[PDB]
């Protein structure tokens, strides 16, 4: 047991981490000792600050550890009991460095009521004025450091990053913290190691070889304690590690992490606190010599290990600390500011309280904790002792809870000249202030986040592999809609996509549209077989003009006008637009057309009113058979004018939709009973009179068989496709409703023949 | 002084003495009994022998940690497995915060307080005794089981009554019990003012329960202050008022039928022989009994005036927590005795693994996870010992109801008991079956019959009005009257909304059962005699009117007839398109029929073959007024044809009803080509029967024009008796014309 027991009217306990625990810490524990030491003797040797009593100290050693720190800490305790070495009262102490060190002694302080004050124990963990009540902090709490860390990754478009911490209370509160701060920017951790503090075979190269089998994270973020910092540095050379490490103040700006394994470390960034050296505490330091330095069991220890001799067998013993192998450490200022709280607080708190002389007066023979620190320290504001800025940082204030204010800064290993070291980069007061100046790895910023990158609206299938937080894209959706991240859900077979991709809209079907391309071709017909019906009414119009007797066809000519001209008509409402009156219309209209005029037919060629009475009869019976069944086919027109050709979405096309076979069943039967009555005929062997007229309508008629039984094989073969295959549908409709005019010219040159 | 009793293992205590007699010396002596009674008992720990190390706590904060800093600074005397203490929630709570660093777990005894129930600042913390929390859960469930809803919660200003308060609230939420009021009972702020307060439980007479987590004087001068007021009350009372007679003292008040709920406690029969048989001569052991034998017999022993009193007098009487502390040292040696069976198997003595105390792992694993039977049982097989994953000991509470039927006051009577289950006697409830309720609470407005409903909840979450809609408004999900089918009621399916398909179709007969008949009587009646002209053909033609009008003629009149028999059917989608192509064909060849054969007259003061041409002209006419009206009418079955507060009782098709005004200005053009027809014929002598049918049928498109306007008012919103009604008259005016238009025929003929 090694500890320092400079007495005094009052006593000031300390914890520092002096052994990393055989071997001795260089930069953080006697560096840090020194300052304590050099804060105390200026207390005694001041005027305007606690008068006429001398400070003492109770410095001890933590060895890093968290349970050795509580075994150490329990000395503190040993004068405030008065029940039964001699120990001595503490007025408060000084935290340890560690997290995990402070969080122990905390605890134990908080019963006996003894004010702790740390230096450099950033944790989240801790602030938390309901357990540990009896501390404060002159360094900012770590969550500020998760917000620089996200600014940091997200200025530089870093997006995958991986994660690591120590096992201590340090290592895992900071990485939740980081956890809110990487979602908010729209980034996220690949993995979250927790390594512990055991060995480095065991745990530290399973690590590295994690993330050494995925090269695809070319930036990780380094949030650990120091002690944890050396032996995976060390590893990384080992297994040969090229990573931009993003370290927090653990790390810091170190040069003893980095000895003999510099050569990974390239470009790494560390974050460090702000602070200015102090000038004074230069001197003190590079003048200290083991002949004058007695106070100190452990600098023998220091400097047999930092000057490498035996007090290299025994060296020149006339070597000193001088700026050639010395470096100020960063958290100085803030372990002089810690020694300084209690020494301003006291005398906030010894003269007010006792006026009348500035000494112990009776009334501070026991110490009280309640009052000492709510009161006192919480409101303590002073300017910085030895520092030539008088600005807002310079004045030290406790906030609500007990701390200080964000002032991290951006360091950057920043090799140059051949000499290695640190060279600041930005500050991070409340925005960034990076300035572009840091020699990264090879020849520029690493990039990261190549398992995900920014795609285009054309492929929208966000689908998530076996990994996480980083899609790959792939070419989804032939015409459809993606309404989710990584869905591509198929739309209507009758819609088409929208522009936004969000839906499917319904896309304009094309109708035959009159005036057009071959699609009018039927058209020309249709307008052509007006002309015919134009030409029928010009015979009937000489018809009336004194018919010949002889004739016969008192009313069956006008029944076969009638059916031709209607006939032409249909072939309009066939080429017209797919209304529901006129998709019901176009299966009548086509069935008892054709009906009618083979029924004149067929009767004229088989007194006068009883065949007149049978055409209509047998026209008639056909007629009532369309629309029994046409309410089993009529009842779906509203219903109808519906998409159909639905192949695969390829521009599909809005039509009658219904009756489709139907109709071509239904004129199966209506020209059965035509050709059934054709070759009833026989030729008609009978008299002459009318013999040249049944001879027309046996060459007609058998001229319609022939057409009839080629037309039917014509529909089939071009069923859907409207437009492009309909049209010949249409065309064959048209031309089916022109040769039955030209049937009906066989009766208009036997007209002829009548007229001259 | 410290206690020490040689053995392996040295167990720790930290039990009040400071003398203090019957919590301090009963305890310590409880522990001490039991230790030496498990040192010679077998099955546990056979080899090894427990030891003791006893430090007073002075009921002080700092004077226990002064004390317990001896427990840490042993293996930071031999190392400590465990100490045993927590008789006081602060000392509990300071000696639990400086024993979690150096991983040495306790067992409580006493510590009832719920701040100590959060593992996150305790984690090596457990306690034998139910914390104070507990007794909420049975307080909810005693109150479901009795239909008990509306409660009058009353808390205190202490973190005991705060914390039952809160746990009584979070946990009542799963058992569907809400607080009509909460209030706070101070420190004893006033005696006025807890007349105020009991005022302010008691403004709603709906409620008539009321929680009281309330300390015992707390509670005893609000039950007076009730009785000065003398109100009636059910108290479902806490363990502060739990089976005290000084509490209730000799204010009866409304006490009666009180549920309290007391913790249980086992009548050890081992420990009082035991007890009763200490002398401050034997048990040396001791350095607080000299004390507390001088302070309890008032005697001093440099006087020797202490050996005539001895304790063989005085009755014993444990104070109901001498269990606990058997339980919990119980519960340590038998953790020790896992730790030897898992640990040590190979060597039945304690092996070189067990040296280390092992904290960590032997309260996490082997300390939570501890099942032993119930030591020094009074046979009533309850134990059930079992921390829970909280660090907290379970046990069993003693329903004690008021009642003062059997002694006159004061007579606590044990109803059942509450572990791991509700257990009430009804029976020995003074609130028996002959009774009108037991002292109902209830709820507000909870019971409805689910028939009316409205539940709102315009005030308390219980409270929720169950009113019905004026129409029912198609209720569908019991909250808000939705629209399924319709504004008025439905047919209302399985207690839900509806859209009932049910109309009136006018089939069989109901009131048109005349017009029904007559129109098929007259159709088949008109067709035959039409034949009968048409048998000869040659006479008729002789005597001008030939076939032309006969066909046109005898056309009209069938389509007419049967105009008026299709009007009797379902309003399908066909129904109502074909209504319209009724009368706007069916009227339009009679119109046209009478107006080609007055045309003719009139031209001839002739185009036999045209004549026919110009009928079907206008025929045609009509008809293409009526496609092109239909194709934009679209007709359709309408729904709506009853008014807002009737259910659905038509079908008429609403397009048809718009048509049929259009269907008048239809038939008006049929109506002026016939008025028009009639002037051209001017006078009409010799055969111009037709002419007195004209003016007939003039009379009848009058009359039917004079049925129009009915039709748009009330003809058409009536039960269609008188539409349908309508449709007969035209067409038996249309074969009254017939009957004076083949009325030569009639008498030629015969
Ligand atoms: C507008 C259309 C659709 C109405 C229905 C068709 C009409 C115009 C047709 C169908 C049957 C036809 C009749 C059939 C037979 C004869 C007998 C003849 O000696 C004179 C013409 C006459 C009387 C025809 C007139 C026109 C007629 C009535
Ligand atoms: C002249 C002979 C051969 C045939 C009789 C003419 C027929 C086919 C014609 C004459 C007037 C036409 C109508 C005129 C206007 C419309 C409105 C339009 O939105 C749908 C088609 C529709 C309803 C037409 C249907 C066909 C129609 C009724
Ligand atoms: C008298 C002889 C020449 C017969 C004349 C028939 C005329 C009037 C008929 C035959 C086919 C008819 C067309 C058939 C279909 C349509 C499409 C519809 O959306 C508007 C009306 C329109 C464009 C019709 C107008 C009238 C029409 C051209
Ligand atoms: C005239 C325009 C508006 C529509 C024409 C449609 C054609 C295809 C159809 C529709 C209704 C049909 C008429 C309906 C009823 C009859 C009565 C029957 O004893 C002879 C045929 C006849 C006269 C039909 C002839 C063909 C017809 C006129
Ligand atoms: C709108 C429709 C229903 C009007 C009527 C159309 C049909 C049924 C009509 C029109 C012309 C009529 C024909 C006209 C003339 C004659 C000659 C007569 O000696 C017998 C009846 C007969 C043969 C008729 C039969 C019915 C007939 C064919
Ligand atoms: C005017 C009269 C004398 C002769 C002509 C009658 C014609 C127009 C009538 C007779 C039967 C009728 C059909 C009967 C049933 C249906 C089914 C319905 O879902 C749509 C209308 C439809 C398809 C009707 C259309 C019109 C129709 C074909
Ligand atoms: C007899 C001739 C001259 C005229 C009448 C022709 C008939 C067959 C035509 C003309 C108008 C047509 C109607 C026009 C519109 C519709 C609405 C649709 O949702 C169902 C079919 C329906 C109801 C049609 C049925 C057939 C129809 C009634
Ligand atoms: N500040 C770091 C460690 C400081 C140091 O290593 O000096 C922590 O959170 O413990
Ligand atoms: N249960 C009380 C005291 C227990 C007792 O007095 O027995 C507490 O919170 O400490």
């Amino acid at each position: 047991r090694r500890e320092i027991k400079i007495e005094g009217d009052l006593v000031l306990g300390g914890l520092f981490p002096i052994n990393e625990c055989g071997r001795i810490n260089e930069d953080r524990g006697i560096q840090r000792l020194e300052a304590m030491l050099f804060a105390i003797d200026e207390i005694n040797k001041d005027d305007y600050l606690l008068p006429g009593v001398k400070l003492g100290v109770h410095i001890l050693d933590t060895c890093s550890r968290d349970t050795y720190a509580l075994e150490q800490s329990l000395e503190f305790v040993r004068a405030s009991l008065t029940k039964v070495n001699i120990p001595l009262l503490i007025a408060g102490v000084i935290g340890g460095s560690y997290s995990s060190v402070s969080i122990q002694v905390a605890n134990l302080l908080r019963l006996f009521q003894i004010p702790q004050i740390s230096y450099a124990s950033t944790s989240a963990k801790l602030s938390d004025k309901s357990r540990y009540d009896y501390f404060a902090r002159t360094v900012p709490p770590d969550f500020y450091q998760a917000k620089a860390m996200a600014e940091i990754l997200r200025f530089f478009n870093w997006t995958y990053v991986s994660t690591v911490a120590s096992e201590g209370d340090y290592g895992e509160t900071g990485i939740e913290a980081f956890e809110q701060e990487a979602r908010l920017r729209n980034i996220c951790i690949a993995t979250a190691e927790k390594v512990g503090r055991s060995n480095i075979r065991k745990s530290y190269d399973s690590v590295i070889r994690e993330l050494l089998q995925k090269p695809n994270a070319r930036v990780v973020v380094l949030f650990m304690r120091s002690d944890d910092s050396r032996e995976l540095i060390a590893a990384a050379s080992r297994a040969n590690a090229s990573f931009t490490w993003v370290a927090s103040d653990g790390w810091g700006a170190q040069e003893s992490i980095i000895k003999g394994s510099e050569h990974v470390a390239y470009g790494a960034i560390t974050l460090e606190l702000a602070s200015q050296p102090v000038r004074q505490f230069d001197r003190y330091f590079q003048s200290l010599n083991p002949y004058n330095n007695h106070r100190n069991p452990w600098f023998r220890d220091f400097w047999e290990q930092k000057f490498q001799c035996s007090l290299r067998r025994v060296c020149d013993k006339h070597l000193a600390i001088d700026s050639s192998n010395y470096e100020q450490e960063s958290k100085i200022m803030f372990v002089v500011n810690a020694v300084y709280a209690m020494a301003h607080a006291l005398h906030k708190m010894q003269r007010t309280l006792c006026p009348n002389t500035t000494k112990l007066c009776d009334a501070m023979k026991i110490l009280d904790g309640k009052k000492l620190y709510k009161d006192y320290l919480l409101k303590i504001n002073f300017t910085a002792p030895f520092n030539p800025n008088k600005d807002a940082d310079s004045i030290v204030k406790f906030d609500t809870f007990g701390d200080g204010m964000g002032r991290y800064n951006v360091f950057n290993f920043q090799n140059v000249g051949g000499k290695y070291s640190y060279l600041k980069v930005g500050h991070w007061a409340e925005t960034l202030s990076l300035d572009v100046n840091s020699i990264h790895w090879s020849r520029n910023s690493v990039p990261t986040s190549q398992c995900s990158d920014p795609c285009a609206p054309n492929e929208m299938k966000n689908m998530q592999p076996g990994d996480v937080c980083c899609w790959i894209c792939i070419p989804c959706e032939p015409y459809e809609y993606l309404a989710d991240e990584f869905t591509c859900m198929d739309c209507g077979s009758g819609q088409w996509p929208t522009a936004d991709l969000t839906g499917c809209y319904d896309l304009p079907e094309d109708y035959i549209r009159w005036e057009d391309a071959w699609a009018i071709g039927p058209v020309t017909i249709a307008c052509l077989g007006f002309m015919c019906t134009c030409m029928v009414v010009t015979v009937f119009i000489k018809h009336n003009n004194t018919p010949l007797v002889k004739a016969s066809g008192r009313e069956l000519c006008y029944i076969l006008l009638f059916g031709v001209g209607l006939s032409y008509c249909m072939t309009f409402f066939f080429i017209a637009k797919p209304s529901p009156v006129i998709c019901a219309l176009r299966r009548l209209g086509l069935g008892s057309s054709f009906a009618i005029c083979y029924s004149a037919l067929l009767t004229k060629t088989n007194k006068f009113i009883s065949p007149s009475s049978q055409v209509f009869i047998c026209l008639g019976l056909i007629l009532v058979q369309i629309v029994m069944v046409s309410v089993w086919l009529i009842l779906e027109a509203p219903g109808t004018r519906r998409y159909t050709l639905a192949e695969k979405r390829e521009t599909v096309i809005l039509k009658c939709n219904v009756k489709d076979s139907s109709m071509l069943i239904s004129l199966t039967y209506d020209v059965i009973l035509v050709i059934l009555c054709t070759v009833y005929a026989f030729k008609t062997r009978k008299c002459p009179e009318n013999f040249n007229e049944a001879k027309f309508i046996g060459f007609t008629m058998y001229t319609t068989c022939i057409i009839w039984l080629a037309f039917l094989p014509i529909f089939y073969v071009t069923s859907s496709d409207y437009r492009v295959q309909t049209t010949t549908m249409c065309i064959s409709v048209s031309l089916s409703g022109f040769v039955v005019l030209g049937c009906l010219f066989a009766p208009k040159v036997h007209i002829i023949l009548f007229q001259p | 002084k410290v206690l020490t009793l040689e053995g392996d293992l040295v167990l720790g205590g930290l039990f009040p003495v400071h003398v203090n007699e019957h919590r301090g010396i009963q305890r310590l002596e409880a522990m001490l009994f039991a230790l030496d009674r498990i040192n010679r008992d077998p099955h546990l720990l056979p080899g090894v022998r427990l030891g003791a190390h006893i430090l007073d706590s002075c009921s002080k904060d700092t004077h226990a940690l002064e004390q317990a800093l001896d427990f840490v600074r042993a293996s930071l005397p031999t190392a400590i497995t465990g100490v045993i203490g927590g008789s006081y929630s602060d000392v509990s709570i300071q000696v639990a915060n400086l024993l979690r660093l150096f991983q040495i777990p306790q067992i409580s005894y006493a510590s009832t307080s719920a701040k100590l129930s959060d593992k996150s600042r305790y984690d090596y913390f457990a306690r034998t005794v139910p914390p104070d929390f507990f007794q909420a859960k049975a307080m909810a469930e005693i109150l479901r089981f009795f239909n008990w809803t509306y409660v009058s919660t009353v808390a205190s200003e202490g973190d005991y009554g705060e914390t039952g308060i809160e746990a009584f609230e979070l946990e009542a939420r799963a058992r569907n019990i809400c607080v009509a009021t909460s209030e706070k009972v101070g420190r004893a702020m006033s005696r006025a003012a807890f007349e105020g307060v009991v005022r302010a439980l008691l403004q709603k007479p709906s409620a008539r329960v009321a929680v009281l987590f309330t300390r015992s004087e707390d509670a005893r001068e609000l039950l007076a202050a009730s009785q000065r007021l003398n109100a009636s009350f059910t108290w479902v009372a806490s363990d502060g008022w739990g089976a005290l007679e000084s509490v209730v003292a000799g204010s009866e008040g409304a006490a009666e039928g009180a549920i309290t709920i007391e913790l249980a406690s086992y009548p050890i029969s081992d420990f009082a022989s035991y007890f009763q048989s200490l002398d401050p001569w034997n048990n040396s052991r001791n350095p607080w009994f000299r004390e507390f034998w001088e302070q309890r017999f008032r005697c001093s022993f440099r006087q020797r005036d202490c050996a005539a009193h001895s304790l063989r007098a005085v009755p014993f009487e444990q104070e109901s927590k001498i269990m606990f502390v058997v339980n919990a040292v119980y519960a340590m040696a038998h953790a020790l005795h896992n730790m030897h069976r898992a640990l040590c198997p190979n060597t039945t003595r304690l092996c070189d693994a067990m040296r280390p105390v092992n904290g960590r792992r032997l309260y996490k694993d082997f300390v939570l996870n501890v099942k032993f039977d119930a030591p020094f049982r009074p046979a009533d097989t309850h134990n059930e010992v079992r921390f829970d994953r909280f660090g907290d000991g379970i046990g069993r509470y003693n329903i004690f109801t008021y009642l003062r039927a059997g002694s006159g006051r004061y007579r606590y009577q044990k109803v059942g008991y509450w572990a791991e289950g509700l257990t009430l006697d009804t029976s020995l409830i003074p609130w028996a079956s002959p009774s009108a309720g037991p002292l109902p609470a209830s709820r507000c407005s909870e019971p409805c019959l689910q028939n009316e409903v409205k539940s709102v909840q315009p005030g308390e979450v219980c409270c929720w009005l169950c009113i019905p809609c004026q129409p029912y408004e198609y209720r569908l999900d019991e909250f808000t009257c939705a629209d399924c089918g319709l504004g008025y009621w439905p047919n209302a399916s399985l207690t839900g909304c509806f859209e009932l398909p049910q109309e009136y179709i006018r089939w069989g007969d109901a009131w048109a059962v005349g017009p029904v008949t007559i129109a098929c009587l007259g159709a088949l009646a008109t067709l035959f005699v039409l034949g009968v002209f048409v048998r000869h053909n040659a006479t008729p033609v002789v005597k001008a009117s030939g076939r032309e009008l006969c066909y046109i003629l005898l056309g009209g009149v069938f389509l007419c007839y049967c105009m008026t028999f299709i009007f009797i059917a379902k309003p399908s989608t066909a129904v109502c398109t074909l209504r319209r192509l009724g009368l706007g064909t069916a009227f339009s060849v009679c119109y046209s029929a009478l107006l080609t054969k007055t045309n003719r007259i009139a031209r001839i003061f002739i185009s036999p073959a045209s004549q026919v041409a110009i009928c079907l002209a206008l025929i045609s006419g009509q008809l293409l007024i009526v496609v092109a009206w239909l194709v934009v009418e679209a007709p359709g079955t309408g729904k709506e044809t009853a008014p807002e507060r009737r259910e659905v009782v038509t079908l008429r098709c609403n397009h048809r009803d718009a048509s049929m005004l259009g269907s008048l200005a239809y038939n008006v053009l049929l109506i002026a080509l016939c008025t028009l027809y009639a002037f051209k014929t001017r006078k009409c002598p010799e055969n111009f029967n037709e002419a007195k049918f004209i003016g007939f049928t003039m009379y009848t498109t009058c009359i039917i024009w004079l049925a129009f306007l009915p039709i748009f008012y009330v003809t058409s919103s009536d039960y269609r008796v008188q539409t349908t009604t309508m449709c007969v008259s035209v067409s038996l005016s249309g074969s009254v014309v017939l009957g004076c238009l083949f009325a030569p025929k009639l008498h030629i003929i015969l």
